[PDB]
C-alpha cells in the first residue's frame, strides 16, 4: 500500500509564490527518487522537477521552463517531497503530482493538487 | 616378595594402554594452500549489482519451457577426494566480486570429521561464451576448521568482511547455552597484492559486542548488506526464554482445528522447553568507529514474529529486502522490503504460492501454529521491482527434501519454472544470488544436491537466465 | 531534449476490436539493451496509472488486454480486445534522459 | 639381585618399543552417522587418467543416429582475446590428467601480424562440476621475447611438464632452415605449482649438447609426445643436407599412375624442388637421468611410407605409443600406427583408406600418386580401442581447402559415427585431438583452429564417446 | 628368581602394542596395525 | 631396595602411549600435549 | 568365479535365432565395464575372439554374433543362424586373477 | 599380421618336464601381457599363466592347479614367452596355446602345441 499525498495547492497571484507539499507513507522513502510533474490540458503532462538520493547528494534536475524559479527538495525524517515555486506565472497552471521513481520508471502517482496562477 | 607384586600391578596399570577420544575443535589441522594461484584468465569484463534498470523479463504466466538452466564450475574446481562431502556452503555476491565458504568433511556429511573450511572471494566474471562464472582470487583457511560456525559475509570496499561464529562447544545454535558468544571477523582483499599480510587476509577480533538484553549474538546467514561505511550482517540473538515478552493472544490460530494460543510462543525455541528463544536480527559493524569498531545487535520487529532462523539481507533494485527462512509452523516464503534497518523492520510479501517442504508434523503449504522446528534455507532474489516478481531455487514436494526447480514467482502466482535434477533428487540448501551480464539478468544458484549414487557430494552451481520473451 | 510524437490523435473502436496508439521518438530511447519507453493509463479525475513500461513489460495491476512492443524510435501500444473501461488517455513517456518528456497524450474512445 | 634387575630394565624398553608413523585416515575404516557408501579407495583412477588397461564399451557399428553431442568448453582457456586479435601456432597436450597449452597472440591479421605474447602454460583436466571435462590452467609461462619461440613439444613427466621449443632470430625455422642456429630451449613448468616456488614452478633448462647424427640441425616439431621412466620423446623432424640422402627411386610407388616420376617422392622430402634441407621426421629423446644439462638424442624414423617431416604426435594409447604424421606430401591418406620400436623409430602405419585430408591445386584429399607440394594441415587421430583399431578426431571433410570439421569415430576401411562441429562453409585448420577417461568413460577434446573478426580462434569440444548407437 | 620370571612373564604378556580404534567426536576410525 | 623401586618407575616412565600424528589425504593434523 | 553355461547343447535350424546363456555366480562388473568374453571355436582351429565386455562386437566379428548382460547374467545371442557357425562357445570371466572358462556350448545345426 | 607360435609340444611320461616356447611376431610384444591357456575334452579351456610386464616386476599368476609346478617367463629381446613344466601329471595332457591380451582380452592365440602325459 503506497500512498503519496499532496498539499499546499491553491490559488496565488502572479509573481507570487507558493510551496507544494507530498507526504509519502508505506515505503522506504529514502530509498527512492521523488519527482515532480505536472498536467494541464493545453500540454497534457509534463516533467517539472527530479530530486535524487542523499547518497546521490541529493542531485537535482529540472524542465528548463522552470528551472531558477522553482526548488526540489527532501526532508526524510517526515517522508515528504518539497516544492518551492517562486515567481509564479500562469504558464505554471494545473495539477501538480508526486511520484515515486523505481527502477527509472514513475510507477506511483498521488492523486495530485491543484495550483492556479 | 611385595615388591614383586608392586611392580606386576604398575606394569598391568601403566603399560596396558587405549586413548582417549580425539578433540578437534581445540587441534589443529593445516591443509596445502587450496589456491597457490588464481586461475588465469585475460583480464575478460565482470558484472554489475541488479540495480538501476528496468530489465525487460518475462511476466507472464507460461507452460513453455522458457528456462535453461546451465550447471557451471564450481568456485574453487579442484579434485574432491572419494570419501569426502562438502557441505554448508556459502555463496554471497556484490559489485562484481563473490564471498564463498565450505566445510570439507571425511565420511558422513552431516556429522562427518571436518579437514578444513574454504573462505575465499573472487570475482563474478564472463567466462567467455556469454555466460558468468565464479573465479576465486582469495582463499583462507581456519587454522581449526571445527571451530568456526554459521559465516556471513558483507563487501565493503575492495574487501570482503566475514563474520564467523566461534566456538569450542559444537554447532552454537544447538549447544547454546554452552556457547562461549565469542565472534570473529575476516577481511579478505578482493583483489590481492603480491605481499602484505594486513591486506590479503588480515584478521579482526571483535572485542565490544552490544547484544542489548541478548545473552549471545551471531551471524546466522549467507549475506549481508552495506550502508556507506556500516556493514549489516544476518544474524540471531539468544534471549532467555522467561525473559520473552510474549502475548499468546496474539498468534493467529483462527481458522484451525487442532492449535493452541501456545504455539506461537513454543514454536520460537530448538526445543518446545529450551532455555533461549531465538530472535532474527542484524549485527551492525561501524568501519569508521574507531580502531576497534562495535557490533551492535538490531532485533528484528515483531509483525509476523518467528523462530530466529538462516536469514540474508540483499540490496536489490534500489533497497534492501529482507528473507527469512522459513523454520517453523508458517511455511510460506517469508521476505520482503526492509522499511528500516534499524530498528529492522520488513514490510513481509503476502505470498501464497511459494514455501518449504518439511515433515508432516509442519508440512509444505502449512500456515497453522503448530510446534517444530524444521525447514530449509530456500531464498528468493529479487529481479522486478514494480511487479515484485523474485526468482529462486525451490524444493518441490511435501514432505521431502528434493526436487529442486528454479522459479520466477509474484505473491499470488509462480509463472515459470524449470527443473535443476530429476524428480526424486535429494537437496538441501540453496543459495540465490542476480545480478546483470551485459545488461541481461543472470541468477547464480548454488544447490546442495545429494546424488548419492557416486563420485564426491558437492554442491551444484547453476545459471540460469532470466528470459525476456515468453513466446 | 528528445520529443515525442503520438498518433492518431484519437480512437473510436468498438467494444472487442483491437485499438493501436503508436509513438516515434525524434532519437532512439535504447540504452543498456533496454528501450525507455513507459504508457500511463489515465482515466478522468484520477492520475495518471503506469501501464506498460519498457516498451514492452506489462507493469502492476494490467490485465493481459495490454501489451507493447517496440525498440530505438518506434514504438506502440496494443489493447486487444479493447473493454469499456479502456476509455482514458493514453499518454506516452521517454525516460531515458533528462528532461523526461511525455507525448500529447491519445485519447481513446468507443463506437 | 641387581643382574636380574638389569634384565627386567632392558626387558621392558626393549619389548614394548612401539614408535609408529602417522595414520592415514584416508587409508582407513571410517564409520560415522549417517554414513556415506564406503565403496572402495583407489585414488588416481577417481579423476582424470589415461585410455590404458580397460576394455571400455563405446559403439563398434556404423549408424547415421546423432550419437556423439559436443560440448563447446573454449571458455576454459585464455583464447577470448579481443576482436583486434588472431590466435596461431596451437598447442594441446595431456597426459595422466594434466595439460600443456601454448599459442601465440598476434595483433591485426596474424598472416602478417605482431607477436605480443607467447603463452604456454599447465594445468589439470578435470570435472570442475558442470559434468564435461575442463581445462584448469595455473601456470603460465611467457617468454621475453615472442618472436624467438617456435614449434613446441610438450611431454609430461614426474608433476613437470617439459615444453622443447626452437629459437630462431630468422623467423620460422622451417622456412629459413639455411639461415638457423639450431638452438633448442627447454621449459619446465610444474603442473601443481607451489607459492613461492621458483625454480620448482618454473625453470629453464639450456640444451647445449645436441647429438643429431647425420643431421645440420634438428628441431621439435609436434604437439606432444611420451614418456618412458626417465626418458622424454618429442616428436621432431631432422634437417639433412639434400645431396646427402640416400634413395632409391626405383622403390617410388608409380605403379598404376601415368602422371608421376620415380623422382616425385624424392623431391616432396623438401619444401621445394630445390631446397638445401631435406626434412625427416623422428624423436628428440630426453634422458632426465642421464648426468646434469642431458643430451638430446635424435632419433629419425625408418624408410616405411617415408614422407616430408611434418608436424607429428606420439602418445600413450592402451599400453602402447602409437605414432602419428600429418601429411604434408603427396601420400594423403591418413598415416599413423603403432610404434614396434621406439629406438629406431619404426611405425607399423595402419593401412586406413577412408580418412584423409584436404589438400589444394597439386596434392588433394584422397591422392596416393607422387607429386611435387607442401600443403596440408595437422588433423590428428586419437585411438580408443585396440581390438577393433577404432580411433578418434577431427577431420576436415572437405576436398580443395580446409573447412568443415567434423568429429569421427573409425576403423581403417569404414567410418562409423560423426558429428559436425561447424557448419559447412565454415573454415577451419590444425585440429589436436586427446582422449582419456572421465568416470571410467571415453571422452575425447579436440582443439579446432576454427574461424570467426575475419581471425582464426581455437575453440574446444569435449565429445564422449558412446556405449551404443541409440 | 620365581619373583624375576613372573615380572618379565607379566612384561611379555600384558605390554603388547595394537592400534586401539580412534574415535572422534562420534566417528569411529579403524586402522591396521602399523 | 632402590634397585627395585627403580624397575617399577622405569616401566612407568619409560613405557608409554601417546597418539601419533595423524593425516587426513594431503593435510596434517597437529594436537596439543596431553 | 564360477560360470555356468546353457544349454549345454544346442541344435539350431538356419535361418533361427539361438541363445546361449552365462550365469556367474560373482559380478563380473567393475570400472563400469562388465568383464564378460566370449569365444568361438571351431574344429581345427583355436579359439577367436567373438565378444569382448559383454557387449563389443569383437575384431572380425559379424553382426549376426551380439552380446549383452551385465552384473551376473550374461548371453550370446546369434541370428540367424549360419552353417559356419558350427562350433564350440565359451564364457569368460576377465574381472579378476584367476581367469576362469565356462564349460563350453556346443552348437549344431538341425 | 599378428602371429604367435607354439613349440615344445610332445610326450613326456608322468614326473617328467617339458618347457613350451611361444615365438611372436607382428607386434611390439614388450609392451602385452602375454598368458598360456590349456585345452582338454575334460576341461574345455582352463587358465595356466599369465606374465606381466617388466614394468610390472614380470610378476606372475597361476591357476592353483599348476602353482608351484609351473614357471612362466620371458624374453623381450628376443619376442618370446616360455613355460617350464615341472613335475607333469595326466592331468596337464592337452593342447597349450600361447596368447596374447590386449586390455584384459584374450584377443590373440597362437595354434597351440599338444602335451601328452
Ligand atoms: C501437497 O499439499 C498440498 C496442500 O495440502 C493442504 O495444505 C496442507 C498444509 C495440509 O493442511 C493438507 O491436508 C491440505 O489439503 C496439496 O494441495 C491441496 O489439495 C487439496 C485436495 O486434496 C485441495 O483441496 C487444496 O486446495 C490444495 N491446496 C493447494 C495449496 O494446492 C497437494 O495435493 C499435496 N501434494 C502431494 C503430492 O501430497
Ligand atoms: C573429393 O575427392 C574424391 C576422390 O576423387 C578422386 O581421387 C582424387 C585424389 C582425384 O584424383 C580426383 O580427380 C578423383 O576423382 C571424390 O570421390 C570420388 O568420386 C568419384 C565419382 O566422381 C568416384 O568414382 C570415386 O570412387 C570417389 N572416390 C572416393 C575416394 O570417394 C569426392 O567426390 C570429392 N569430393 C568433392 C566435394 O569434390
Ligand atoms: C605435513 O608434514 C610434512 C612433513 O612430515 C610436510 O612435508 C615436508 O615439507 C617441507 C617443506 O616445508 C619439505 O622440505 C620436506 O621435504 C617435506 N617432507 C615430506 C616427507 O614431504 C608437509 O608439507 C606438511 N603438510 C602441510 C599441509 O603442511
Ligand atoms: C555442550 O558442550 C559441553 C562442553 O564440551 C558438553 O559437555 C561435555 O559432555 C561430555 C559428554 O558428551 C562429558 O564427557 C564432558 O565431561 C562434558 N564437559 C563439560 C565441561 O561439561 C555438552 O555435553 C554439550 N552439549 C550438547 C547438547 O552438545
Ligand atoms: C493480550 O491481548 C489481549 C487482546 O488485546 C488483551 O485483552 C484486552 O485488554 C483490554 C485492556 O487493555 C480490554 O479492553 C479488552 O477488552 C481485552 N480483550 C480481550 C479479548 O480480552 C490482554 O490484556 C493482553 N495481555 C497481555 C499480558 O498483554
Ligand atoms: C558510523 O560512525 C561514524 C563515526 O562516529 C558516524 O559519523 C558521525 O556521526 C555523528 C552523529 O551524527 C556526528 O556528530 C559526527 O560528526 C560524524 N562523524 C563523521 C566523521 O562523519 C556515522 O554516523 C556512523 N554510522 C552509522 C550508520 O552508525
Ligand atoms: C501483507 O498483509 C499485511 C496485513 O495482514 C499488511 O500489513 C500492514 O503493514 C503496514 C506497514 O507496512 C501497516 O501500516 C498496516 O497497518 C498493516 N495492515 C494491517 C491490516 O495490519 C502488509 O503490509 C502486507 N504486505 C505487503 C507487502 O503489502
Ligand atoms: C562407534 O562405536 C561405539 C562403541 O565404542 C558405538 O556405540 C555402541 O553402540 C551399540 C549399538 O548396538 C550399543 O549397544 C553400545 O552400548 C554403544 N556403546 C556406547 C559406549 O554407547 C557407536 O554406535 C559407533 N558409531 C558409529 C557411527 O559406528
Ligand atoms: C633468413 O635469414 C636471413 C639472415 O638474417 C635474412 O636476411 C637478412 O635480411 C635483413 C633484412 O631484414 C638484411 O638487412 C640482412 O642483410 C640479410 N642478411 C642476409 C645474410 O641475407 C632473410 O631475409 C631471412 N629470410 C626469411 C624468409 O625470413
Ligand atoms: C637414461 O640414462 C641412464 C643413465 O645412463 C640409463 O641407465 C643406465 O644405463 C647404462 C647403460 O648405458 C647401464 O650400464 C646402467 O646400469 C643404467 N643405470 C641404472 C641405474 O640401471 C637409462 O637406461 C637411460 N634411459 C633410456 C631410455 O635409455
Ligand atoms: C599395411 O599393409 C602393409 C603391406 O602393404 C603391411 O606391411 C608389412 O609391415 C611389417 C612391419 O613393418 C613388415 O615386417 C612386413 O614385411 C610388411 N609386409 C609387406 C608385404 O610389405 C603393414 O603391416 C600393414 N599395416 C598393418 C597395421 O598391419
Ligand atoms: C574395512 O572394512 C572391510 C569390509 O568392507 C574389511 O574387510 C575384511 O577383511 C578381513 C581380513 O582382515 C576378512 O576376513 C573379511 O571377510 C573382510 N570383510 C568383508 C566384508 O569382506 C577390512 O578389514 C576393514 N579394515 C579395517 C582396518 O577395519
Ligand atoms: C593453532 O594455530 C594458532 C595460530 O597459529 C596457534 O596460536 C598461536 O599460539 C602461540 C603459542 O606459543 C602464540 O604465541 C601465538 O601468538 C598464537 N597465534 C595467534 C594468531 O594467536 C595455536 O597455538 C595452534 N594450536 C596448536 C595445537 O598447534
Ligand atoms: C634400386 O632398386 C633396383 C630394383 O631393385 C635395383 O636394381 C638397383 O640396383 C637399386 N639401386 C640402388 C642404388 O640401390
Amino acid at each position: 500500500e503506497v500512498k503519496l499525498e499532496e498539499s499546499g495547492g491553491g490559488l496565488v497571484q502572479p509573481g507570487g509564490s507558493m510551496k507544494l507539499s507530498c507526504v509519502a507513507s508505506g515505503f522506504s522513502f529514502s530509498y527512492y527518487w521523488m519527482n515532480w510533474v505536472r498536467q494541464s490540458p493545453e500540454k497534457g503532462l509534463e516533467w517539472v522537477a527530479e530530486i535524487r538520493l542523499k547518497s546521490n547528494n541529493y542531485g537535482t534536475h529540472y524542465a528548463e521552463s522552470v528551472k531558477g524559479r522553482f526548488t526540489i527538495s527532501r526532508d526524510d525524517s517526515k517522508s515528504s517531497v518539497y516544492l518551492q515555486m517562486n515567481n509564479l506565472r500562469p504558464e505554471d497552471t494545473g495539477i501538480y503530482y508526486c511520484t515515486r521513481v523505481i527502477t527509472t520508471v514513475f510507477a506511483y502517482w498521488g492523486q495530485g493538487t491543484l495550483v492556479t496562477v | 616378595s611385595q615388591s614383586t607384586a608392586s611392580i606386576n600391578e604398575n606394569v598391568n596399570e601403566k603399560c596396558k594402554f587405549t586413548l582417549p577420544p580425539l578433540k578437534i575443535h581445540e587441534c589443529n589441522i593445516s591443509c596445502p594452500n587450496p589456491l597457490p594461484f588464481r586461475e588465469y584468465r585475460p583480464q575478460t569484463e565482470g558484472v554489475s549489482n541488479l540495480v538501476g534498470l528496468p530489465n525487460n523479463i518475462c511476466l507472464q504466466k507460461t507452460s513453455n519451457q522458457i528456462l535453461k538452466p546451465k550447471l557451471i564450475s564450481y568456485t574453487l574446481p579442484v579434485v574432491g577426494q572419494s570419501g569426502t562431502c562438502i557441505t554448508d556452503p556459502l555463496l554471497a555476491m556484490d559489485e562484481g566480486y563473490f564471498a564463498y565458504s565450505h566445510l570439507e568433511r571425511i565420511g558422513s556429511c552431516s556429522r562427518g570429521v571436518s579437514k578444513q573450511r574454504i573462505i575465499g572471494v573472487g570475482e563474478v566474471l564472463d567466462r567467455g561464451d556469454e555466460v558468468p562464472s565464479l573465479f576465486m582470487t582469495n582463499v583462507w583457511t581456519p587454522p581449526n576448521p571445527n571451530t568456526v560456525y554459521h559465516c556471513s559475509a558483507v563487501y565493503n570496499n575492495e574487501f570482503y568482511y566475514v563474520l564467523c561464529a566461534v566456538s569450542t562447544v559444537g554447532d552454537p545454535i544447538l549447544n547454546s547455552t554452552y556457547w562461549s558468544g565469542s565472534l570473529m571477523m575476516t577481511r579478505l582483499a578482493v583483489k590481492p597484492k603480491s605481499n602484505g599480510g594486513g591486506y590479503n587476509q588480515h584478521q579482526l577480533a571483535l572485542r565490544s559486542i552490544e547484544k542489548g538484553r541478548y545473552d549471545k549474538v551471531m551471524p546466522y546467514g549467507p549475506s549481508g548488506i552495506k550502508q556507506g561505511d556500516t556493514l549489516y550482517f544476518p544474524a540471531v540473538g539468544f534471549l532467555v526464554r522467561t525473559e520473552f515478552k510474549y502475548n499468546d493472544s496474539n498468534c493467529p490460530i483462527t481458522k484451525c482445528q487442532y492449535s493452541k494460543p501456545e504455539n506461537c510462543r513454543l514454536s520460537m525455541g530448538i526445543r518446545p522447553n529450551s532455555h533461549y528463544i531465538l530472535r532474527s536480527g542484524l549485527l551492525k559493524y561501524n568501519l569508521s568507529d574507531g580502531e576497534n569498531p562495535k557490533v551492535v545487535f538490531i532485533e528484528i520487529s515483531d509483525q509476523r514474529l518467528s523462530i530466529g532462523s538462516p536469514s540474508k539481507i540483499y540490496d536489490s533494485l534500489g533497497q534492501p529486502v529482507f528473507y527469512q527462512a522459513s523454520f517453523s509452523w508458517d511455511t510460506m516464503i517469508k521476505f520482503g522490503d526492509v522499511l528500516t534497518v534499524n530498528p529492522l523492520v520488513v514490510n513481509w510479501r503476502n505470498n501464497t504460492v511459494i514455501s518449504r517442504p518439511g515433515q508432516s508434523q509442519c508440512p509444505r503449504f502449512n500456515t497453522c501454529p503448530e510446534i517444530c522446528w524444521e525447514g530449509v534455507y530456500n531464498d528468493a532474489f529479487l529481479i522486478d521491482r514494480i511487479n515484485w516478481i523474485s526468482a529462486g531455487v525451490f524444493l518441490d514436494s511435501n514432505q521431502t527434501a528434493e526436487n529442486p526447480v528454479f522459479t520466477v514467482f509474484k505473491d499470488n502466482e509462480i509463472l515459470y519454472r524449470a527443473q535443476l535434477a530429476s524428480e526424486d533428487t535429494n537437496a538441501q540448501k540453496t543459495i540465490t544470488n542476480c545480478f546483470l551480464l551485459k545488461n541481461k539478468i543472470w541468477c547464480i544458484s548454488l544447490v546442495e544436491i545429494y546424488d548419492t549414487g557416486d563420485n564426491v557430494i558437492r554442491p551444484k552451481l547453476f545459471a540460469v537466465k532470466i528470459p525476456e520473451q515468453c513466446y | 531534449d528528445i520529443v515525442l510524437t503520438q498518433s492518431p490523435a484519437s480512437l473510436a473502436v468498438s467494444l472487442g476490436q483491437r485499438a493501436t496508439i503508436s509513438c516515434r521518438a525524434s532519437e532512439s530511447v535504447h540504452d543498456y539493451g533496454i528501450s525507455f519507453m513507459n504508457w500511463f493509463q489515465q482515466k478522468p479525475g484520477q492520475p495518471p496509472k503506469l501501464l506498460i513500461y519498457s516498451a514492452s513489460n506489462q507493469g502492476s495491476g494490467v490485465p493481459a488486454r495490454f501489451s507493447g512492443s517496440g525498440s530505438g524510435t518506434d514504438f506502440s501500444l496494443n489493447i486487444h480486445p479493447m473493454e469499456e473501461d479502456d476509455i482514458a488517455m493514453y499518454f506516452c513517456q521517454q525516460s531515458k534522459e533528462v528532461p523526461y518528456t511525455f507525448g500529447g497524450g491519445t485519447k481513446l474512445e468507443i463506437k
